[PDB]
């Protein structure tokens, strides 16, 4: 990367501690890679991460040079999704074909197949996107998962 | 057996559903729910002098 | 009066007033001190502020906290923190300089 992003992709991931001691956890290193501009598989990160479980993913600790070597191995990054993958994706429900689904089968979709999400997770996400029958139209939700 | 593979196969390529947009909602969420921790930080400064 | 060479007139007085443009944080940065914390539109849990006030980043003793303590506007088991800002810095006491 430029050595002017890679200041600013520097001082996102030095706003993401919690003391000040340099050191940001195995946890939270997805967040960083999130905000710096990724959405990665929560897999892309644990294939960087080493394959730790809870304990030392909470335990074990990344500083910044530990850090971009990971950023920079996603990043140029295999395929990403498009708006016709997607769509089709949360179009699998559609008991006929209607472009629209109920807001309650779609807040449990998210919180129950790959990787799962929580109601907070979900309700942010999805609601206000219901119409005044219930059903959320997937073809906007994706949308706005995109343009975000 | 025939047709049932068929339909197996059409339900197995979408039993997953999806990662790749779960990803991005994810994506999506941390880069703006991240304000809040980024914003007590410097007033708990304010708060010790 | 030696915070100036000598002959503090209405200039000089001046001159050393203005100038100075550093000190204390502004009483609306004051109010993001804990109006940063909440986690809605709500108030702040007294036991964080105690716990906080303490443990976190710079501390305090005790004796740092009690006085800060007797001061403090506990309502609900919630310092209402907007208050105690105000009681700190608004219009505040005279006399100390000019």
């Amino acid at each position: 990367f430029s050595e002017e992003q890679t200041a600013e992709f520097k001082e996102a991931f030095q706003l993401f501690d919690r003391t000040g001691d340099g050191k940001i956890l195995y946890s939270q290193c997805g967040d960083v890679m999130r905000a710096l501009g990724q959405n990665p598989t929560n897999a892309e990160v644990m294939k960087v991460l080493g394959n730790p479980k809870s304990d030392e993913m909470n335990l074990k600790t990344l500083k910044f040079e530990q850090f971009l070597p990971m950023m920079q191995t996603i990043a140029k990054n295999k395929d990403q999704g498009c708006f016709e993958d997607y769509v089709e994706g949360l179009r699998v429900f559609d008991k006929e074909g209607n472009g629209t689904v109920m807001g309650a089968e779609i807040r449990h979709v998210l919180v129950t197949l790959g990787e799962k999400m929580t109601e907070e997770e979900v309700e942010q996400l999805v609601a206000g996107h219901e119409d005044s029958n219930g059903c959320i139209n997937y073809e906007e939700l994706v949308r706005m998962v995109l343009s975000g | 057996g025939v047709l049932a593979h068929l339909e197996e196969e059409r339900d197995l390529k979408i039993t997953d559903v999806i990662i790749a947009f779960q990803a991005q909602c994810r994506g999506y969420l941390a880069r703006k729910a991240f304000a809040k921790r980024q914003q007590q930080l410097t007033a708990m400064k304010v708060i010790q002098r | 009066v030696a915070e100036a060479p000598g002959p503090i007139n209405f200039t000089m007085f001046l001159t050393i007033f203005g100038d100075r443009i550093a000190g204390t944080d502004e009483e609306d940065v004051i109010v993001n001190a804990f109006n940063l914390f909440d986690e809605g539109d709500g108030k702040c849990k007294e036991e964080t502020l105690k716990r906080s006030l303490t443990t976190w980043g710079e501390k305090f003793s005790q004796d740092e906290v009690d006085q800060a303590l007797s001061e403090a506007p506990i309502d609900g088991n919630g310092l209402i923190d907007i208050k105690k800002f105000a009681q700190i810095l608004t219009k505040g006491a005279k006399e100390e300089g000019a």
